């Protein structure tokens, strides 16, 4: 059946969406999460308080923007870390965000805007 | 200069032979626009980059 092609894959997003953030001795703008079982995280994915992704209807529950790539089966991040982290406090991020199906982008943006995160317009 | 048809004790002439060689085309292969890239493994990779 070799249907003609083999796609090895697409590169996962790199952690470059952070334009400005309140950086302190510790992670003032970034918080840690306990990874959920059989859940894959990429950079730019919105997470809720418990650590799962924002689905349709849960846009107001947006908590943070994931900035690390986690592998569910390996249970390690792409940086060899044990826990997933995301930006939740005041910061400026690029407009590139990865939302799930049926997720209102405007509702997510307003929810993150109240916490302190602003999204600089990005273009291409 | 050879045996006739249907008799062995008479003679006939061969007067040569005709041939029918098939048709072979070599235009595209003669263009030489394909560059040979010999390699050792049974599968080669490639990565595609495109800036937005």
């Amino acid at each position: 059946a070799y249907q003609g092609f083999t796609k090895l894959g697409e590169r996962e997003p790199l952690n470059d969406i952070i334009l400005w953030e309140e950086i302190t001795p510790t992670g003032h703008s970034r918080k840690e999460y306990a990874p959920v079982a059989s859940t894959e995280y990429r950079v730019g994915e919105v997470l809720k308080a418990d650590g799962s992704k924002v689905a349709a209807g849960q846009e107001a529950q947006a908590d943070s923007v994931c900035i690390v790539n986690f592998y569910a089966d390996l249970q390690l991040s792409y940086h060899g870390q044990l826990k997933v982290v995301g930006i939740y406090r005041d910061a400026e991020l690029k407009d590139l965000l990865k939302l799930e199906s049926g997720v209102d982008a405007a509702a997510v943006k307003s929810a993150l805007k109240a916490k302190g995160i602003d999204f600089v317009p990005t273009g291409l | 200069l050879t045996n006739s048809e249907k008799s062995r004790f008479f003679l006939a002439d061969l007067t040569g032979e005709v041939q029918s060689i098939p048709n072979t085309y070599g235009y595209i292969s003669g263009l030489g626009l394909f560059r040979s890239a010999p390699q050792t493994q049974t599968t080669f990779l490639m990565d595609l980059t495109d800036w937005d």
